[PDB]
């Protein structure tokens, strides 16, 4: 709600393993067209100015 | 009329609410209703609605 944007939007953010090949877990790093929808989904909430 | 009137509404704003569509081609010289209503600014890609 802080962020006004959805749930599942917010798990996306979180679930990020920004690790870039290696040195850690894994590269969780989404696809083009899933960063695409991503950040639509989470600027969808925004105002006009 | 009786909209703009009291609840101070836009006759384009009004004819929607009182039972019409909203005028996706307008004169055409400016912006729409369409687009005043979708397209204040286009997120990332054009509209398709």
């Amino acid at each position: 709600s802080a962020l006004h944007t959805m749930p599942s939007v917010i798990r996306t953010l979180v679930n990020i393993r920004y690790v870039t090949a290696l040195n850690k877990a894994e590269s969780n790093l989404p696809s083009w067209d899933e960063w695409q929808t991503l950040a639509e989904n989470m600027e969808a909430g925004l105002s006009t100015q | 009329l009786f909209y703009s009137h009291r609840y101070a509404l836009s006759f384009d704003d009004a004819q929607v609410l009182n039972g019409s569509v909203i005028n996706q081609y307008a004169d055409d010289d400016s912006v729409s209703h369409f687009n005043r209503l979708f397209n204040t600014p286009p997120l990332k890609g054009k509209i398709f609605e």
